[PDB]
This record gives structure tokens, C-alpha cells and sequence, in this order.
């Protein structure tokens, strides 16, 4: 049951994987399946998540106060802390199209 | 990328 798989960062952190690789990994997976990867936008990370059967990509910013999707929520000290927050909190607060949580690590 | 506010 617990601990949830998100605690093993290897289940969702796919390092320097590009967009096309991410889409290949998420193809056919259920809603809420996700990964975290480096972005083509240097200095940034990206979250790729299945929403309504489709893969969406969101930038993760790193700032002096922490990682986050947008001000004033760039509050997390590590990517793991971010992931754990959004495992229980829907991304809809940032965009009404994203009604999903980070529920299922791609490799759990 | 999806716009996030």
C-alpha cells in the first residue's frame, strides 16, 4: 500500500529524456501516469502527464525559493517534494485543462 | 508547453 512508489525517484525521474521519448513511454498509459525529465528549455525541467488519454507537457521552474510550476508556488526544495505535493493536489489550480494528479509514476 | 498560472 505504502510507502507510495513516488518515494523511489527512479520510478518517475527519467533524466535527460526528450519530449519524443517521454511520449513513447507514456503511450497507452492511464490518466495520471507521469514522469519528470529535463526540458529543451535549458535550465528547466518538464513534467509529462497523461490527461484524458493525451500526453501534456508542463515546465517546472527552478528559482531561488525552490521548484514549482508558477509563482507564488515555487516552494519545493527538490523535485521529489514537488512530486509528492502534486500526488495529492490536482494541477487544475494552475490550468483548468489539467484535472489530474501525479498519480502513477511511469516505471512503478 | 501548457500555460500554468
Amino acid at each position: 500500500g505504502s510507502p507510495i512508489p513516488h518515494h523511489d525517484e527512479k520510478t518517475w525521474n527519467v533524466g535527460s529524456s526528450n519530449r519524443n521519448k517521454a511520449e513513447n513511454l507514456l503511450r497507452g498509459k492511464r490518466d495520471g501516469t507521469f514522469l519528470v525529465r529535463e526540458s529543451s528549455k535549458q535550465g528547466c525541467y518538464a513534467c509529462s502527464v497523461v490527461v484524458d488519454g493525451e500526453v501534456k507537457h508542463c515546465v517546472i521552474n527552478k528559482t531561488a525559493t525552490g521548484y514549482g510550476f508558477a509563482e507564488p508556488y515555487n516552494l519545493y526544495s527538490s523535485l521529489k517534494e514537488l512530486v509528492l505535493h502534486y500526488q495529492h493536489t490536482s494541477l487544475v489550480q494552475h490550468n483548468d485543462s489539467l484535472n489530474v494528479t501525479l498519480a502513477y509514476p511511469v516505471y512503478a | 508547453y501548457v500555460p500554468m498560472l
